[PDB]
RNA sequence: UCUUAUUUUUUUUCUAUUUUGCGCCGACC
DNA sequence: ACTGTCTGGACTGGTCGGCGCTATGATC
DNA sequence: GATCATATTGTCCAGACAGT
């Protein structure tokens, strides 16, 4: 099994994942697995013994562009397909960007995290005041590491 | 948390179908803001008279706005025929428009009086025989840039207008009438100190702001610019998300100022309960002071976008309407008095468990203006007020001999050619000025034109449109009689700098009307460098002269104030032109109105809070009224909650 | 609507979940994984971190909040 | 910076100011509009009339003789001096003590009364 | 400090001023451009006194003016840093008194004004002491010693003098002489 | 029958003044 | 040191007039 | 029905370069 990258439109991953899910299903493919993280977009991961099982499973699917030659290492991969909240890693003093919610395109500074509730506490650092408020993990991006 | 809205909406349409008749065809009951709106598909049948109406609203203690289905709909080509042929043409309609998804009719008209009905029966009426539930707006004799502005706002964000109306109706009535174990109250700013008011209602079911402000005094320092964030009551109330409501008690920076800094952050969602004068000059006023803000250089608070989502946010309550704004809490609005739309708010919080009074700023004497504050309540246990002039000594004084010495200065000024220049606030005492000289030259005192630069036109045009918010004897010369005191001829404005240039250069005498007080900017400053060396002229000051302006120093009696001229280069002003100090024009209530207010107040509250003003000033104002009535009086400071119940 | 289990992290589209029979059920997930085969590196990832998932073909994920 | 380049400078004293300012305002009166000056002008005037100790010529004499009688001074030392015109230790003190020089007292007096020969 | 310089500079006369004397047109021309202004490195330009030398005028293409390379004295202004001067207060606020020392309004801090914690009297414009019981009113003649000027403009008025009074030996010229009594 | 902690006064206004681009075709000098 | 080959750039200016184009496959 | 992220990566002359 060997892992290959396949580029899709970006915000459809996982419509083109199960679209290949089900052809391989009902085609008879030798398809050993298939992976599509959130967090990458525009491009999955297939698990094939070649690429050239890929390249007749993304065949006729207008949403898959291209397979790259190249074989991802599973050591790549390992670290995706792990139990990790998405807080993880994230310290108290450094400044984050808050992708989606309420305060969508807005930096911060990250005052208090905790792993139990999946939430952190961040301060705008635009506001004249400081007024800490509660975001989603998975929703900010560390943009400079600072305590 | 858990919401009861399913099963109140279900017995009110149980009760809805044992009284009202069965043909009238109810298909939706359902919570718009603080009213309940029944979609039915004959209104013929519904509202034969207004009894059932009267009877249904009694019953229910709901606001209810009866609309057809939208399953029926006249043509909006035809509607307009019949509603013109049906509305009489005494009453002249401006503008209609149409909203489809909930069935209304928006009618913009110059006298609503005839549109509404005698007693609501034209309405009725109107909606039986063209099927649209009807909307009078008043067309404002004076045309006004802000009130367009909110009206087209409102009008194409029906949409979200519409969701964010039926949100705050499902969170209202999340459950039936509850008895709070508690109240409290709570002060994140305005307390011991003038400026940057916040109050903090808390129960155990729901929590309401009151006339969030900014202090203007203190932007220097953000630890006292804005009201204390740091509260942790108010961190867990913003934190979570438990903010029911927002009451602005009247249109002034210290009590709107940071409405819009939380709709900026998405810090608030939910509505803001205020009257329609309130919210026009609030709206026109935080412009103002971000316009400004953004000239000085500093960092503008808020974007105008914010303002908007205000706009979009703001629920509409007349003077003495009682709403549901919080499962356990009502909210009413008296007439404060002090400026347009100035509002004491009234919140009655359980089934008679408590009341509280929040009069902001109020004047108690009758003036001109507008009609004296309310002192009358239902019920009445806490009463918070205001302390701006609770000194001992601080007597301002009467009304009459101020305007009589204002007219005669007005008067000998315009006996020699001069020109009279009066700065003044955006609004307040320059309204209660041109009154004072529509009023004088009404019997031929004067037939000098009235000049009004800098934004004074648009508070002006506020005005007309809400005549119902001033005096009885405003309303009765606008109603009964077919004279408008802000539509005399005298009274004009500029449109850019070429007719200011040309009122300075005229010959002839006037009068003006600036828009700074401190000379500070606007047109005041203008006007007072090209009319300063003219000795006939003469400045008149209405307000408080703050130390460092340009105000201050020309009132001081400097005959000579060096200013930073154009090409950088120190150009002085020589001022001839006399000087005068009419300060009996402020709208906030008297040492004396204040003692008059508390002897008057019916009933007698159970506790007296003293709030928006000096420290001293409070404590010396609480110690009074404790030493001359008994009542208990506090001056707490900020972040302190007292418990009411 | 589309719903994932708690317990095994299997994406399904109906009430029941045929494959642990639990009566949890999640409406927000991300991370959709499809496994064909049982001796697939990735599935033996999956049932090394989840010991009760990958256990069939078909849709799993990592973290269900 | 005023002009392409300096050629000269000197540290001139309130007398000699004073005197330079009064010709701008006889230069300013001849000019037809009544008004010399800008305010910053005749605000200097009206200081250095306020603060006029000393003749222009008594205090380019007591400035040259200041110069002439040391060599650390410069013309800012001698023009600070004519225009305080010291009697005693404590303002000599107080304006050399952010100095570079904290002059001693055998020549702080020698200074003392340089400065009070024909003081008014 | 006051300052005299003599300055080389190009000087452009209109064609309205060439029937008037060169040295005249010139004195004309840097009055009206260089006065009133402040200086980074020459401070508040005061007034300019005369011309001594003017040379022959160059005309420079697309223009008609006549530019002439010619040498005057400027008599100009320039607070220096930790430089005592005496002036008078001339205006009073709570926050700080107002001194006139020249061209330039220094500001004393009320904090700094004496080690005394002196009220301000709102009545009379008066600064009272708690302790020392001294006085301060308009018109009295004072001396301190500058520690910040702001040259972020070239704006006279814009600047901004701070000085410091706190030291000994500094005020009002009674408390000078009082000082003096005792040692 | 017992260790190692400290303690206090000096900054001001409720607000303001004349559509490009791309490309084609045709014609003239 | 010669010799054929690969790669890169420019192809007179101006004017009158017209014609025509500058989103779309999912999502609730 | 009304919205919304994404939307692929002809000739000729002169200078530089492998090949013999
Ligand atoms: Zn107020
Ligand atoms: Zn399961």
């Amino acid at each position: 099994g060997k892992i290959f990258t396949v580029s899709v439109t970006v915000g459809q991953e996982t419509t083109t994942a199960n679209l290949i899910y089900s052809k391989a299903k009902t085609y008879n493919l030798p398809l050993y697995a298939i992976l599509s993280p959130s967090k990458v977009k525009g491009y999955i991961f297939i698990e094939a013994p070649n690429k050239s099982a890929v390249e007749e499973a993304i065949r006729g699917i207008r949403h898959a562009k291209r397979v790259l030659p190249g074989e991802i290492p599973f050591s790549e991969i390992e670290h995706f397909l792990e139990e990790k909240p998405a807080v993880s890693g994230f310290e108290p003093g450094d400044i984050v960007e808050l992708i989606a919610g309420p305060f969508k395109g807005e930096k911060a500074k990250v005052v208090r995290v905790d792993e139990s509730k999946d939430e952190i506490v961040v301060e705008l650092v635009s506001s004249v005041v400081p007024i800490p408020v509660t975001v989603r993990g998975e929703y900010v991006r560390l943009i400079s590491k600072r305590q | 948390r858990e919401t009861f809205v399913d099963d109140i909406l279900k017995e009110i349409r149980e009760i809805i179908v044992q009284m009202v008749p069965r043909e009238a065809g109810i298909t939706d009951v359902e919570f718009e803001g603080p009213e309940l709106v029944i979609y039915v598909k004959n209104p013929e049948a519904m509202m034969k008279d207004g009894e059932l109406i009267k009877n249904l609203a009694k019953v229910l203690k709901k606001r209810i706005s009866v609309r057809p289905d939208p399953d029926i709909l006249l043509p909006p080509e035809k509607a307009e025929e019949l509603i013109k042929q049906l509305v009489p043409p005494e009453a002249e309609i401006t503008n209609i428009s149409f909203d489809p998804s909930v069935g209304e009719v928006l009618i913009e008209a110059r006298k609503p009086g005839l549109v509404i009905g005698k007693n609501g029966e034209t309405l009725r009426l109107i909606t039986q025989k063209v099927h649209w539930a009807p909307r009078v707006v008043r067309t404002p004799p004076i045309q006004s840039q802000t009130i367009y502005s909110i009206r087209s706002i409102l009008q194409t964000e029906s949409k979200d207008r519409r969701k964010f109306l039926r949100q705050v109706g499902r969170n209202i009535y999340r459950k039936s009438e509850y008895k709070s174990r508690w109240i409290r109250i709570t002060g994140l700013g305005g307390f011991r100190e003038v400026g940057r008011s916040a109050l903090l209602v808390q129960t155990d079911e729901s929590y309401v702001l009151v006339d969030f402000g900014v202090n203007i005094a203190a932007l220097k320092d953000p630890t006292k610019a804005y009201p204390h964030f740091d509260a942790p009551e108010f961190r867990y109330v913003l934190d979570e998300g438990l903010l029911d409501a927002i009451i602005i008690t009247h249109a002034a920076l210290d009590h709107s100022g940071m409405l819009p800094y939380l709709f900026r952050y998405k810090l608030f969602d939910g509505p803001i309960y205020t009257t329609p004068p309130t919210r026009d000059l609030m709206t026109l006023l935080q412009q103002d002071f971000i316009e400004i803000q953004h000239m000085n250089g500093v960092e503008p608070l808020y974007r105008p976008k914010d303002i908007k989502e205000v706009i979009k946010h703001t629920i509409t309550l007349d003077y003495g309407e009682v709403r549901d704004i919080a499962p356990d809490i009502r909210l009413t609005l008296h007439n404060a008095g002090h400026i347009l739309g100035s509002s004491i708010v009234h919140l009655h919080i359980g089934n008679g468990l408590h009341n509280i009074a929040i009069t902001g700023d109020f004047k108690f004497i009758p003036t001109r203006l507008f009609e004296p504050a309310v002192s009358r309540f239902p019920r009445l246990e806490t009463l918070v007020m205001e302390s701006t002039y609770g000194g001992s000594n601080d007597y301002q004084m009467p009304r009459e001999e101020a305007e009589k010495r204002l007219i005669e200065v007005i008067h000998q000024t315009l006996k020699r050619g001069g020109k009279v220049l009066i700065p003044a606030m955006a609004v307040g005492r320059a309204q209660e000025i041109m009154m004072v000289l529509e009023e004088y030259a009404r019997v031929g005192g004067i037939e000098v034109p009235i000049y009004l630069d800098g934004m004074i036109w648009e508070a002006t045009a506020i005005h007309t449109a809400y005549p119902e918010y001033l005096s009885k004897h405003i309303r009765e010369q606008i109603f009964h009689e077919g004279y408008n005191p802000f539509l005399n001829p005298i009274f004009k404005s500029v449109a850019n700098s070429r007719e200011r240039q040309d009122i300075i250069d005229s010959g002839e005498p006037a009068i003006i009307i600036a828009t700074s007080g401190m000379l500070v900017g606007g047109p005041s400053v203008e006007y007072f460098k090209q009319l300063a060396p003219d000795p006939k002229n003469s400045i008149i000051f209405v307000s408080y002269q703050a130390e460092g302006t340009l105000g201050r120093q020309v009132q001081r009696g400097l005959r000579e104030i060096p200013i930073v001229g154009e090409d950088g280069r120190t150009e002085v002003i020589n001022v001839n032109m006399e000087v005068h100090t009419i300060d009996g024009f402020s709208g906030a209530a008297d040492r004396r109105e204040l003692m008059s207010y508390v002897a008057r107040v019916r009933p007698r509250p159970e506790r007296i809070i003293t709030v928006h003003g000096e420290a001293h000033k409070c404590l010396d104002l609480s110690s009074s009224i404790h030493k001359k009535f008994g009542i208990s009086t506090r001056a707490p400071n900020n972040l302190d909650a007292i418990r009411l119940k | 609507k589309e719903r994932a289990c708690r317990h095994c992290h299997y994406i399904t589209t109906e009430d029941r979940c045929p494959v642990c029979g639990s009566r949890d059920l999640s409406d927000d997930w991300f991370d959709l994984v499809i496994v064909l085969d049982v001796e697939s590196r990735i599935a033996k990832k999956l049932r090394e971190s989840i010991p009760e998932a990958a256990k069939v073909p078909g849709k799993y994920a990592i973290r269900v909040r | 910076m005023i002009g392409r380049k300096k050629l000269e400078e000197h540290y001139i004293t309130i007398a000699e100011a004073k005197e330079l300012l009064e010709r701008r305002h006889a230069e300013g009166l001849a000019e037809n509009p009544e008004e010399p000056m800008f305010y910053e002008a005749r605000v200097s005037l009206e200081h250095a009339e306020r603060f006029a100790k000393l003749k222009p010529e008594q205090a380019r004499e007591l400035k040259e003789k200041l110069m002439g009688l040391f060599d650390w001074i410069n013309e800012r030392i001698a023009a600070k001096l004519v225009d305080i015109l010291p009697e005693d230790y404590l303002d000599i003190r107080v304006i050399f003590a952010k100095e570079e020089y904290m002059p001693t007292p055998e020549e702080a007096e020698e200074i003392i009364k340089v400065i009070d020969e024909y003081r008014p | 400090m006051y300052k005299l310089l003599k300055v080389k500079d190009v000087v452009r006369i209109p064609p309205r001023m060439f029937t008037m004397d060169p040295k005249e047109a010139a004195k004309i021309v840097l009055r009206e451009t260089y006065e009133g202004i402040y200086d980074r490195d020459e401070g508040v330009v005061l007034a300019i006194l005369d011309v001594e030398e003017i040379s022959e005028g160059v005309i420079v293409p697309g223009d008609g003016a006549t530019y002439h390379e010619a040498i005057f004295n400027v008599l100009v202004w320039e607070p220096r840093n930790q430089e005592v001067v005496e002036g008078e207060v001339v205006e009073m606020m709570p926050y700080g008194a107002f001194i006139r020392i020249g061209p330039m309004d220094g500001l004393v801090h009320i904090s700094q004004l004496m080690d005394d914690y002196v009220v301000f009297d709102e009545k009379n414009r008066q600064f009272i002491g708690k302790e020392t019981n001294r006085v301060l009113k308009l018109g009295d003649y004072v001396r301190a010693r500058i520690i910040g000027v702001s040259v972020k403009s070239r704006v006279i008025r814009e600047n901004k003098i701070n000085m410091t009074m706190r030291q000994p030996g500094l005020g009002k010229f009674e408390w000078i002489e009082k000082e003096k009594k005792k040692a």
